[PDB]
């Protein structure tokens, strides 16, 4: 799995 | 008479107003079901860095912040997407119910 980190 | 002691705020929930501009709210998210925790186990949604002078931070948003509703909608057990998808599409004020642990 993955750390997920977006901008927004 | 004795000297005040003063109180100790320790943790709050709180709904942050951000008006969103042309480049956005001015944060980055990090979190979502099934995804590597931001902190501990919670999978919850979190505001993971916050633009300095940007919209998010003139509205009193910090990082840290663990984010449970966008406008009303609560993202308790959102996937990541999911989260992003809500602020994407939540207008022009978008209000953000968050829970602070860090005073």
């Amino acid at each position: 799995k993955h750390f997920r980190e977006t901008e927004v | 008479n004795l000297l005040i002691e003063p109180a100790r705020i320790e943790e709050e929930e709180l709904t942050l107003t951000i008006l969103r501009q042309t480049g956005g709210l001015g944060i980055s998210i990090a979190g979502g079901k099934g995804s590597t925790p931001y902190k501990g186990d919670d999978e919850g949604i979190f505001i993971s860095r916050v633009s300095e002078e940007g919209p998010a931070a003139r509205a009193g948003v910090r990082v840290g912040d663990k984010l449970l509703e966008v406008n009303g909608v609560a993202l308790q057990g959102a996937e990541h997407h999911e989260a992003v998808e809500a602020l994407r599409g939540a207008g022009t004020a978008v209000q953000m119910r968050v829970w602070r642990e860090r005073m």
